[PDB]
Order: C-alpha cells, then structure tokens, then sequence
RNA sequence: AUUGAAAAAAAUAAUAUAUAUUAUAUAUAUUAAUUAUAAAUUGAAAUAUGUUUAAUUGAAUAUAUUUUAGUAAUAGAUAAAAAUAUGUACAGUAAAAUUGUAAGGAAAACAAUAAUAACUUUCUC
RNA sequence: GAAAGAAUUAAAUUAAUAUAAUGGUAUAACUGUGCGAUAAUUGUAACACAAACGAGUGAAACAAGUACGUAAGUAUGGCA
C-alpha cells in the first residue's frame, strides 16, 4: 500500500493539516460577547492613543530638527553643510542589540576594542 | 444566453448598496474576521512583540534623525510622458512610456515623522527543484517552513514549462509563507540571534542586494536550516533539509534606508554599496 | 516515474465556516551564549533550551567586546 | 464613575435586567449567564478565563473617557455638537450596547431603547445603514420608483408600513413585496423613525402613496395616481406610528383608495414617500400649510410639481407592488369603484 | 481554547523511551461511556483531546534559570551606574558649577571639525577614554537658545555602547525621562522633553 | 467516429425520448428535462444499455 | 548509536574506538582517554550510553580540535609551502608523489587523492 | 426537568412547537451543531470492579467495558499553476518589462515596481 | 497630525478568451467563487436580416415547467 517514506510524508502532512486536530467553535453568551467587545474596543482605542503619542513625538522631533538646521544655515554655513550630508551607508552599531526578555550574566561591558 | 453584452446601468441615488448584506446566504461571513462571533476569529495581539517595541522606542527616532535632509523636496519618478500636441495625430494617442523603463516608477518622498522606514512583511520562498521527481519533497519543505515560522505555508506550483530542466507545468514544488506582524518579527529575531551566527563564513547580507524601492533579500542553504531550534529539536526528522529565499519588504522609500533599518535590527551588511 | 501521494476527494470548507490555523505552540525559554534569557513561542515541545553558538558570542555581532 | 450616576443622565442607559447587570459587574467569575436559561446548559457553559479583571479595567478606561467627554459636552451650546459629544461619551458604554443589540429596535420599549436619547438614536441609524436602508435603496432603483416618481432619495428616516385593518395578521411589509388585494383593501399604517436631530415640537411631515403605473390610453403611456395623501403629521422619536388615532380628518388631503390593478395592465408599483415640512423661524408652535384641494388631482398627479409647490424634502420611502387577482373586483365593489377594465394579454 | 491538538504522534515515536515520559507527564481526557450522565455534555474526543475545552500539555543538562530584571544598583538607587534601569532608556545628565542640571555643553571655538565629532571628542576628553560612544547622525536634534547670553547650543544625539563616564562639571547621573523632570528646570524640560524617549 | 447518439427515455411511462449526442465512454447519462406528454419536468435515463469505462469509486471515507 | 555529534553511530559498538571511526578530529589514543575523562567503563558499547552522558561526550569533542576543522589546517599547511616555491606544491598541485615516491610507476594513488584540498 | 456556582421576559437569526389570513404571519420556548461518517491483534487514554501504602486516599496493577489513534493538504467567497468550456449569483484584475534573491544561469519560483484632490470614520495636539 | 476606509483618476483589451482570423471585451465576454448541473426544456412564433429557390441569421411575445438570485431579475447552450 505505502512505503515507510510515504508514511512519514503523510505524518508530516498531518502535522500541518487541520484534519481532526481542531476544537469546537468558541461560542459565547450575549453578556460575555458584550464584555469581549468592550475589552477589544477599549484596547484598540488605547493602541490608537499610543500611536498618536509616538507619532506626535516624532513630529515634534522633526520640527525641532528643522528649527535647528535653519539656525545652523543662518549662522555657520560650513557647520550646516557638515550636518546636512548624505548618510546613505549609515549602519547601526552591532552593540545596540534588540533588548532580550531577561538580562545577561554580565549586564554591561566597561572595557572595549 | 441571448447575448454577451456587458453594460452596468446607472443609478438614481448616492447610497452605497452592499449587496452581501441584503442576502441571507452567508450569516457567519457577514461578521468581520476580527469579530469573536466569526469562525475565522483568531487572537491577534496575544503578547508584546519585542522587536517592534525596540523599533518604536530606540530606532524610529534615530532613523528619522538620519534621514532628515534640510528642505528636501519630492523626487518624482519616471512616469508616462504625454505627447506634445504638435500634430493632430497626438489627439487621442496613448502616452509615451517612461524614459528608461517600460513600467512607471514611484515618487521618492522626503522622510518625516509619518513615513519613517519600518518592517512591512517577510516572505520565505522555498522552491525545491528535486520535487520535479518527488512530490513528497514539496510536502516536507512546507512542513519545515511551518516549523520555522509557526505560520501556515502556501504550496508553490510550477507555473512554467521547460525541457532542459526536467520541469512540467502545474506540479507542486516547495512552498511559501508571508509573515506579518508579530510572527514575522519573531522570525527575524531568531535569524539575527540563533541561525545566522551559526553560519560559518557569514559576512552578512550584500549591499548590492535589494529592490530599487525598500525591499532586501538573501537566502539560506540546506546546511543553514538545521540551526533553527525547531529543526534542531528533531534533526532526525529533517535529513533532506531544503534551502530558502527570504524576501524582506520594508516601508522604505529607497533601498539604503531599508538596509539601515535592517542594520538597526542586528543584520550585518558587507558588500560595496551602490 | 514521478513519486506522488495521490489525492483523495477534498473536504468542502463552507463559506464563513473556514477557521484560522492556530497551531499548538509552547512558550520556550532560550538562554543565549551568555545568561540572557528570551521567551519565544515554538511548536516543538521543549520548555527550556540553552544555546552555545549565538550572536552574543560571535565576533561579527560584537567587534568591540569532538 | 459617570456611568453609575443617573442624576442628570437618562434611565435608558442602564440595563433594566438586574441579573444581567450583576453578571456584568462582579469581582470574580462565580455567577452564570442569565442568557442561558436552562440549568444543564449553564453547567455545560464555561466563559473564557481572566475575562473579569480585564473587562473591569476596560470599563474604568472607557468610563473615564466618557467623563472627560461630558466635561466638554456641558460647556457646548450649539445643539448638534452637544448631541455628538453625548454620543461619543456613551457609545462605548457596555450597558447601552447590551440594551441596543439584544432588544427590538422596530417596536422599541422606551425604558430599554429610548430614541429620545442621542446615543441610542445614533445606534439605530447605524443599524439602519447596515442593512434596511441599503435594501430599500436597491428596491427603489431596481423597480424604478425613483426617477419614475421623484428624482432621487437621500434616506434619512426609516419608514416601515403595515396593513393591520384588512386581514388581521401582523406583518411589516418588506420593500418591493407583492401584496394581495385583500391585504391592501383597507389603509396602511406608517412608522417614520427619524434618526437625525430634529425639532420634535415644530417639525411636521407629509406622507404620499403614489401609483405611477396606471394606464392612460389617450397618451398610450401611464399616469400617476395619488392613492393616499396625509399632511401636517407630528412625529416623536418614540411616538411615531402614524395611525387613525394620531392624524385627524383635516390632515387627509386624499383619503386611501386601494390598489385595484386591471387584468393584464401589469404589475403596479405603490411607492410611499415621506417628506418633512419646511420649518419657519420666528414662529412658536407647529407651522401648518394649506393645500388647494381642487388644484391637486388624484387620477393624475405630478408628485414633483406638488413637492416644488409646498417646498418639501423627501426623507423616507417604502414600496409595495400589486397586480390583478380575483378579489380586486370585490374590493372595487366594496369601495363603489366601477367594474374595472380588462386589457389584451399581448402588449402589441 | 482555540489552539489545535498537540500532534504527539509526530514529535514522539510510538514505542520509545522519550514518548513514555511524555505520556506519564500527561493526563488523558474522560471518554464517553454508555449508561452514564455527563452533565457537562458528552465528551467529543479526537487524537485524545476534549474538543469542547482548552488542552494543557505538560513537559549541558541544566534548568534555564533567568536573571532578576531588577538589579543591585536599582535596589541601592545608584544614579551614576549604567545597570540601574534595564527596561528604560537612560540619558546622561550633568551638574555645572551652579545648582542647575543639564545635558553636557561644550564651547565650539575652532569650528573646523564637524559638530557631532567635536562633541564626541569632548566627551572622550571628559571620560579619560573610558566611554565608547556612537553618534546617530551628523544632524543636530535641536537647539537651546537665549537672549541674556547671546549663544546657541546645538544638541547632538549619540549612544553610549560600552564604557564608564566618571569624569567644568561637579556631578553627573544617568536618568530616565520621568526623573529628568525632577532634576532639571521646568523651562529647560519643556524645551527638551520630546527629544527623550518615554521608555 | 468519436461521438455517438443515445436515446434518453423518460421516467414517466410516456415514450417521449430526447435523443442527445455523447462520447464513446458516456458516464451513464441521466438528465432532468421536460416531458411534454406528462406536462412536467422528469428525469431521463438512457434506453439501450451501453457501457462506461471502469470509473473508480471516489474514496470519500479514508481506507487501506 | 543516535544522532551523537550529528553523524552518530550504532549500538553494540564499543564507544572507545567508535569515536576514532566516525570522528576525524579524534582517533586511537585521543578517543581512548577521551572516554577516560568522561569515565565510561571500557569495552562499553554505544547502546549503553545514558543520553545525558552523550551530552558530556559532545562537549568533550568541542574542547579539542575535531571534524574537518583540522582538514583545513593541513589544507593550509599544504597551500603554505605550495604558495611558496615548494617542490611539494608542484607534486601536490599536479597530483604527483608528494612523498617523492614512484612517480614513474606507482603514482596513481597520489593522482587519485593528493590535490589542493587533498582530504576530500 | 435532576448536580455545580451562589417572581420572569423583552433584539437578530435558527431550531422546537403551535395557531391566524383567498398576507410565507405571528405566539411561547431554547440557543444544538459548525472539518464529521464503516472497516485498526498490537498504539494511547477514560471510566467501573480486583492487591499494598495513610474503614479510608494515592500508587501500582489485572478483567470487562468502551473511547480514542485509519494520523492527508483547500480554513480562503480563494483570484492569471493544473483541474469542467452550459446556467445563475457575488467578487477581483491581467501581461510585459526592470531592481533583486541558496544553489539560480537567457530560460525554475518569489518579492517590489502610477496618482492621492476630495469624502467619511477614529484618535489626537 | 495620524490611521483606516471608501475608493477616484490614470494605464490597460499587449494578458486572457474552448480553437483560425478579424471584430469585441476590464461596465468586463476574462478571472476566482457559492450554489447548482437547470433553459445543452416544451408548444404557437410576429417581425425583421439575409435572400432566386431550398436553406440560413437575430428575435419581441404568448403558453408549460426548471434553475440560480434578498431582489431587479437572468437563463431556449458557449463573446461573435
């Protein structure tokens, strides 16, 4: 009927498939449904607020930068030129790592190079 | 059929009739997939995404600061040129195609608080070419992909036909999976930390790699996939591992911006940039 | 010649009744080369893993530091 | 805690059921849902874990937001803005959501869903837009009741009709239904549910049922026929069922003549239109209007011309459509209308 | 609740020592049996799981024990330390001859070199080559300006990567955005609030 | 000669036949059309007994 | 016996030499005391290894230099003189007696394996 | 209906049950199921009753009884791979080209490649 | 200021369409899809188009029943 390789392939396929592995549908009572809706809506609102806060902050930073660069242009042309360069190949430093869940054994390195 | 003449009749009102809602056929389908009452419901925001949080906190501001060019105006792309009306044959003529390209190119905007570059989507294209002989290899590749991602893969089929390579048309051959949001972020984090350091002579992603507009890519060999912890868990069940292409899609206007963004997430870049 | 698994009749998923594939996933703790632990969701059943070769002990990822 | 206060706020914003309210607001998931009436089913049921504390936090968050909105709402002077503020404050209230979703909107009981309350009215409007309004629009366009009678419609009020007096059965007419001559023998009952902010005391309404498809053999075309005409009707958000109780004999500009389609004349559209009166400033009380009853004719009726004359704006519509059956002759006889014509089966 | 069944048949092979341990760890679901009332409905089972409920699956050789997120420095409230807050963005503040706190100022007399580079050099000089910094960009984030002293302080952004600071300025500290408000003046804070990350 | 003609007879004992054309291996055809004689639609089965290529039964249930 | 150091082995197979076999970075004496430090009773087969024990086994091989990791070291020692003026480099590059053996006749062996990355 | 936990109802739909009318209505009642269907010496597990440990719980463990496991793809109103080419209803847009990308190359697959005025909704200074 | 939607313009009929060539095609005929599998039905066909005739082509409509669609409806085989 089937080889051992064929069997193993079928098993692998099954791992991915939804055939006889999935539970019943999540039914709720009307009160429960409402509670869920209120949870979700509030959360969504909170997320929107956070986005606006961050977005606003970014806008403020941009405005400050603009204000700075105009001033620099007014005062010292050479300094302005130096500031406003193409940073095409700018690379973030490899020490600035993505913050983990829990910290390492040695928290901070005081010596380098 | 009395005729094939298609011709949508005009209306006498501005109300937008959603035809789906007027039926009683698919009552479960009227609910949004986000809604709890839909069978399509899935808990989306299950836990705090770490890479995304990092981007929000540290990187995004830094990226904005980098990308500020003073009084930078919009750079319009190559577009379809109109004809000068110096002849009456120009009068209903289609526009001249773009200068260098056949297809139109997008406008490059200055980076401000709104349009800072960020990760948009990851796609993991795995086309196993031995599966022209063995269909079961495609299945195994799809499983591997699923294991790696925690996301449902989609089967790739042979779209073309060719004699030199023993390839038919309409044959299942490997799989793909578009990661988005938190799963994608996790996958990137795993790539940065676990997998890519275990690749021996790994210099990084090439600086000559990428789209013209905010898309960067690279690929992993069958040797490299055995470093993923899910495959590592049961390497026995992964003898014939399959390589894969990894298309990272950013919200970057240009490719150097995208590269910079990826560097922020601890991706090394080695080659000479364009 | 071509090795295949021959398909049975497909099961009709009705419109609206399609359910999203929520695979069984465990919360897995990865301790990297150094003692920095990180939680990640994973399909293989192993609550704890400790890694030997990571970015946190590779020279490319930190140039300054049988 | 603004949503627990009911000094200034209406009673309708609370849940009237006590058990349901208790279930909503508890400190642990101990109680079982009042919705599940049967014990065995309650036993079987298991709500999702941790739902209570999070729900409470969400309530607090949205309650705070509502309170903040109210701080603005009371300072506001202009009425539409104030209403909008009120809506914003209370729309995310769980209790009002429960009330609206799970109790009838058509024949709303005032204590549960009060359409005098702005939030509930907004909810009702949204519900109407989701399905019933779209359906009505489709039936107007497909049947060709808009351009044939009255150019366009911008649906504002939800209009539902009924024929209670003829047969006995209770049924709200779905737009574009085929009703028997027995069903539509005696007059209908309207319900004009208004969702916009409007002056309830001043604003009058007119209702016109028009039959565009009565055949005129001189013209070799059709003509309109005003089958039923009411004017100067007073609506209120909750008190809105236009019945012989409400309107007086003075309000009837053309008293109900029934659908009596001729044999082979075809299907006849009867499309009720609901207009609101023009509102005059510097005049307290409801501004009436006089109709020249000799000028307007029933056997031929320019609806558009009439609208132009009295400066009406069509807010709502509904439509049924009648064709010939055996009982139309009986209906005619009852009303004292003539025998009724019979046309050739072929449209030659 | 919505998750699939764990496909144990794949990850654990039948008739193996590893499977047996997993089985022992697990506890099975109650099956349906004729002539009995199940008041929580009849058991719906497939691959050995109650479909009606959530499934729980209980699982050098060493237990992975994570380190405490709060630190010794945090406990002591040492403001000069870099390990004192691990979940927040710390910013270097400095106290001058007067009682005021502020972000490190430096006089740019030469104006030959670029501004960010000069800043970095000044920092390095202050440190005694303990610090290891990285400028995010050559562009200045903002300016602090005033009428009494006709000056213009162009603010650079830069990231401490690996080093001490430890040292004209009297004292210094490493603080979050919330603590800087307490330390620094109100007007100054208003000027430079948005530059700092909230977390 | 790749197509032929059968004789779909009417379930109702009327005699009405709706001759249609079919391939050589014609999945025993059964069409539901109008039987004027009996003033109603009805199913039409083949008349002469022909043959169908060994068509495998579909495995709706999982087996072997 | 299992996937020990990836390319593992089989049971019944006494570990001592088993390591000398599959592994290339270790063999003979090295594999002998390699078990000694891990202290496994000699004449002990793979099937008997208490998985946890293999863990130590693995780490042990990491400590010293094993696998084709050393294949390269020699490859470089070869390339070294080869890169300098070295009769060997010719003998090695051409595929000829690098040990100055019978080029005239018995030299097929050299031609068969002796080459830039010899150990193939 | 029977146990847990600690007066009633009121949308919508669906099912159940009834009854009004030359009106597919209403009345009360409750919220089932929603990826499945034979055939498994052995795999797994649940319950009921058989021995030791603190009447007695847990453990082991044996017999019946069953239940599971026959492991298999689409989870999307799918959308230019192959599959049905007549009807209907709903919905969407292709190809080419170029910058790419493990093997990959002229020729596998995969990703990206026009414009946002206005309009609405939500947050927000 | 931001998101999200609804989309709108442009471009396109070069793709594709059961098959030649032309004509048509995105308002899509083309593509995906649910249902279905019935109208790839049954009597009278006016009236044109074409046309020597025999023939051929479109087809209103009347009547009987079927199918799908909330509905408007559409369907007497296929874009021609």
């Amino acid at each position: 009927s089937l080889s051992p390789l064929a069997q193993r392939v079928v098993t692998q396929l099954s791992v991915m498939s939804a055939s006889r592995k999935q539970p019943k549908l999540l039914k709720l009572a009307r009160e429960d449904l409402i509670k869920h809706q209120t949870i979700e809506k509030c959360w969504s609102i909170y997320q929107q607020q956070q986005r606006e806060r961050r977005n606003l902050q970014l806008e403020l930073q941009y405005k400050s930068i603009e204000r700075s660069m105009n001033l620099l242009q007014e005062l010292s042309p050479r300094l302005f030129e130096a500031a406003n360069a193409s940073e095409k190949g700018k690379r973030f430093p490899m020490e600035m790592k993505v913050p983990t869940d829990f910290p390492p054994n040695t928290l901070w390195h005081y010596n380098f190079r | 059929p009395k005729s094939a003449c298609s011709l949508v009749k005009p209306v006498h009102h501005l109300v937008k009739i959603d035809k789906s809602k007027l039926s009683p056929r698919f009552p479960e389908l009227k609910y949004d997939k986000s809604d709890i009452r839909s069978p399509g419901f899935k808990p989306k925001d299950t836990h705090a995404d770490r890479l995304n949080d990092h981007y929000l906190n540290t990187l995004q501001s830094d990226l904005l600061l980098i990308n500020y060019s003073h009084n930078a105006a919009v750079v319009k792309g190559l577009k379809q040129r109109a004809w000068s009306g110096d002849s009456p044959y120009h009068l209903n003529r289609p526009p001249k195609n773009p200068r260098g390209s056949k297809a139109q190119l997008p406008d490059i905007h200055p980076i401000k608080w709104s349009n800072i570059p960020g990760l948009e989507s990851v796609v993991i294209n795995c086309f196993v070419r031995e599966a022209r002989e063995n269909q079961l290899l495609a299945i195994t590749a799809a499983l591997q992909l699923q294991q790696i991602t925690g996301c449902k893969p989609h089967p790739i089929f042979s779209k073309n036909d060719v004699p030199t390579w023993k390839l038919r048309k309409g044959h299942q051959m490997g799989a793909k999976v578009e990661l988005k949001g938190k799963e994608m972020s996790q996958f990137l984090s795993t790539l940065t930390e676990i997998v890519l350091p275990r690749i021996r002579e790994y210099k990084g992603i090439s600086n000559q790699s990428g789209n013209r507009f905010g898309g960067i890519s690279f690929g992993l060999t069958a040797e490299d996939i055995k470093f993923f912890p899910e495959i590592d868990a049961n390497q026995d069940s992964w003898p014939k591992t399959f390589g894969m292409h990894i298309n990272i899609n950013t919200s970057a206007q240009l490719d150097y911006q995208a590269r910079t963004l990826l560097s922020g997430f601890q991706f090394p870049f080695f080659g000479e940039e364009k | 010649t071509r090795i295949t698994l021959p398909r049975r009749p497909a099961k009709k998923i009705q419109l609206g009744k399609s359910r999203p594939a929520i695979y069984h996933q465990f919360n897995v703790k990865m301790e990297l080369s150094d003692g920095s632990v990180v939680i990640r969701r994973s399909q293989y059943p192993k609550g704890e893993i400790r890694l030997i070769q990571d970015q946190r002990n590779n020279p490319l990822w930190n140039p300054s530091r049988g | 805690h603004i949503w627990s206060d009911f000094t200034t706020r209406p009673s309708s914003l609370s849940i009237q059921s006590s058990k349901v309210k208790n279930y909503l607001f508890q400190k642990k998931a101990s109680l079982d849902p009042p919705s599940i009436s049967r014990r065995s089913n309650r036993i079987k049921y298991s709500p999702p874990e941790h739902i209570d504390e999070i729900f409470r936090m969400s309530y607090d968050f949205l309650e705070q937001r509502s309170s903040k909105f109210y701080e603005l709402a009371n300072k506001t002077k202009n009425p539409l803005k104030k209403d909008a503020l009120l809506i914003k404050a209370e729309i995310n209230n769980p209790e009002v959501q429960y009330n609206f979703q799970f109790n009838n909107k058509l024949n709303n009981v005032k204590d549960i869903i009060d359409y005098d309350v702005p939030v509930y009215r907004h909810l009702g409007k949204q519900h109407w837009e989701s399905y019933g309004q779209m359906l009505l629009m489709q039936r107007l366009e497909t049947l060709a009741a808009i351009p044939d009678t009255l150019p366009t419609l911008v649906p504002r009020a939800e209009v539902n009709i009924k024929f209670p007096f003829s047969t006995g059965v209770n049924k709200w007419i779905e737009p574009g239904e085929f009703l028997s001559s027995n069903v539509t023998s005696m007059r209908p009952i309207f319900k004009i549910q208004e969702y916009e902010l409007v002056n309830v005391e001043k604003q009058l309404y007119t209702v016109l049922i028009v039959n565009p498809d009565v055949p005129d053999l001189s013209n070799d075309s059709f003509k309109t026929a005003l089958c039923y005409g009411l004017v100067n009707i007073n609506l209120t958000y909750n008190d809105n069922l236009i019945d012989p109780r409400k309107f007086h004999s003075s309000n009837i500009i053309a008293d109900y003549l029934p659908p009596v389609p001729e044999k082979n004349a075809g299907k006849q559209r009867f499309v009720v239109w609901v207009f609101r009166q023009p509102l005059i400033e510097d005049k307290q009380g409801p501004n009436m209007l006089e109709i020249d009853r000799k000028e307007l004719s029933r056997d031929d009726f320019d609806i558009r011309q009439f609208t132009k004359k009295y400066n009406l704006t069509a807010i709502g519509a509904h439509i049924w459509r009648s064709e010939w059956d055996a009982k139309v002759a009986a209906v005619r006889e009852k009303y004292g209308l003539p025998p009724g014509r019979v046309f050739s089966r072929v449209r030659r | 609740r919505l998750m699939w069944t764990f496909p144990a048949y794949f990850y654990f092979k039948k008739g193996t020592v590893a499977e047996h341990k997993f089985l022992s760890l697990q506890k099975g679901p109650i099956s349906k049996k004729n002539g009995i009332w199940f008041p929580r409905g009849i058991p719906d089972i497939k691959h050995g799981r109650e479909r009606s409920t959530k499934q729980e699956v209980k699982l050098v050789n060493r237990p992975v024990i994570p380190n405490d997120r709060i630190t010794e420095a945090d406990r002591s409230n040492d403001m000069k330390s870099l390990e004192r807050q691990l979940s927040r963005t710390l910013y270097l503040l400095v106290k001058d001859k007067s009682g005021t706190w502020k972000f490190p100022n430096f006089d740019l007399s030469d104006e030959s070199k670029p501004l960010h580079v000069h800043a970095e050099n000044e920092l390095k000089l202050l440190s005694g080559d303990q610090i290891y910094t990285w400028s995010v960009s050559a562009t200045p984030i903002g300016v602090l300006q005033d009428e009494r002293n006709r000056t213009a302080e162009f603010i650079v952004k830069s990231h401490i990567l690996a080093g001490k600071f430890d040292l004209a300025f009297e004292d210094f500290a490493w603080l979050t955005k919330g603590e800087i408000s307490e330390y620094v003046p109100k007007d100054y804070f208003n000027k430079t609030e948005f530059l700092l990350a909230d977390n | 000669s790749k197509n032929s003609v059968i004789k779909l007879l009417s379930t109702a004992a009327s005699g009405y036949s709706r001759y249609i054309s079919i391939k050589k291996g014609a999945p025993l055809v059964t069409q539901v059309r109008y039987d004027p004689v009996v003033k109603r639609h009805v199913l039409f089965k083949e008349a002469k007994k022909r043959k169908v290529a060994e068509r495998k039964p579909l495995d709706f249930l999982r087996t072997a | 016996v299992v996937h020990i150091l990836g390319k593992g082995f089989k049971g019944k197979e006494v570990i001592k030499i088993a390591l000398a076999s599959k592994f290339y970075g270790i063999g003979k004496t090295t594999a002998e005391k390699i078990c000694s430090k891990l202290g496994f009773y000699p004449w002990m087969r793979m099937h008997q290894l208490s998985e946890p024990q293999i863990m130590s086994i693995a780490s042990e091989l990491s400590t010293m230099t094993i696998e084709g990791d050393a294949r390269a070291i020699v490859k470089d020692n070869i390339a070294l003189k080869r890169k300098i003026g070295s009769y060997s480099g010719m003998r090695h590059t051409l595929h000829l007696p690098v040990r100055g053996q019978h080029t005239r006749n018995n030299a097929k062996t050299a031609r068969k394996l002796n080459k830039i990355d010899r150990r193939g």
